[PDB]
């Protein structure tokens, strides 16, 4: 959830 | 084939160079005075904490500490992940759950790279908090601390440095076997290659080394048993710690975790 912001960032 | 292994071993290395602005070269020369900036400040007791603490109980205030230390950390690795070649392809829930057990394992081996026997660098390099000091913390915080020093000391050892733990750090990350994965074998596939370069890196870097590689792999399976023993010490804290919460990103990572 906040991995998957931190995953999908660029 | 070999050109492609190191190639492989040199993307990861600029890769970690890119995500983690600390490496162990810079600390070790920190630990060893070979450098030419100001010696860190010692944290050893209570009031020498309040002066450093300028550059709510103390054991509380560590923790709390520690937190901010810790998610900064897990978006280093995280962002460091995402270039390890085929990780970003993965279906996304097994990104989360390579991530989510395998964080903690990587910020545990770093953090050897900031420690000696007698104690850890702190904020940047800037400080350094005593073993002794983290030792004498109050139940259960004082337990804290000093499975990572006996890990670190020994993990030290075998003195491996940013170029091999670039590869060891992407073999953890790449763990076919964490609980709940979607897709197992394009997971061991990128895993089984990056083993290979790892093999390779360690012949060619420390060719006098005995079975490092069989070593390393080992201290592998040892960071489960380090993440395992500090959880079990969280789960006390939430059951008899009550006035201090965990940071929301470091709640999401534990949550569920096995
Ligand atoms: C209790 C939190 O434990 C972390 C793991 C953890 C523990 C310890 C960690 C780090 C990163 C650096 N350290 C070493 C450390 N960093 C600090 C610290 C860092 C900044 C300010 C003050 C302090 Cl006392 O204290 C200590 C012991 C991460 C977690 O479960 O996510």
């Amino acid at each position: 959830h906040k991995l998957v912001q931190l995953l999908t960032t660029t | 084939e070999s050109a492609d292994l190191r190639a492989l071993a040199k993307h990861l290395y600029d890769s970690y160079i890119k995500s983690f602005p600390l490496t162990k070269a810079k600390a070790r020369a920190i630990l060893t005075g070979k450098t030419t900036d100001k010696s860190p400040f010692v944290i050893y007791d209570m009031n020498s904490l309040m002066m450093g603490e300028d550059k709510k109980e103390v054991a509380i205030r560590i923790f709390q500490g520690c937190q901010f230390r810790s998610v900064e950390a897990v978006q280093e690795i995280t962002e460091y992940a995402k270039s390890i070649p085929g990780f970003v392809n993965l279906d996304l829930n097994d990104q989360v759950t390579l991530l989510k057990y395998g964080v903690h394992e990587i910020i545990y081996t770093m953090l050897a790279s900031l420690m000696n026997k007698d104690g850890v660098l702190i904020s940047e390099g800037q400080g350094f908090m005593t073993r002794e000091f983290l030792k004498s913390l109050r139940k259960p915080f004082g337990d804290f601390m000093e499975p990572k020093f006996e890990f670190a000391v020994k993990f030290n050892a075998l003195e491996l440095d940013d170029s091999d733990l670039a590869i060891f750090i992407a073999v953890i990350i790449l763990s076919g076997d964490r609980p709940g994965l979607l897709n197992v074998k394009p997971i061991e596939d990128i895993q089984d290659n990056l083993l290979q370069a790892l093999e390779l890196q360690l012949k060619l870097n420390h060719p006098e080394s005995s079975q490092l590689f069989a070593k390393l792999l080992q201290k592998m399976t040892d960071l489960r048993q380090i993440v395992t023993e500090h959880v079990q010490l969280l789960q006390v804290i939430k059951k008899t710690e009550t006035d201090m919460s965990l940071h929301p990103l470091l709640q999401e990572i534990y949550k569920d975790l096995y």
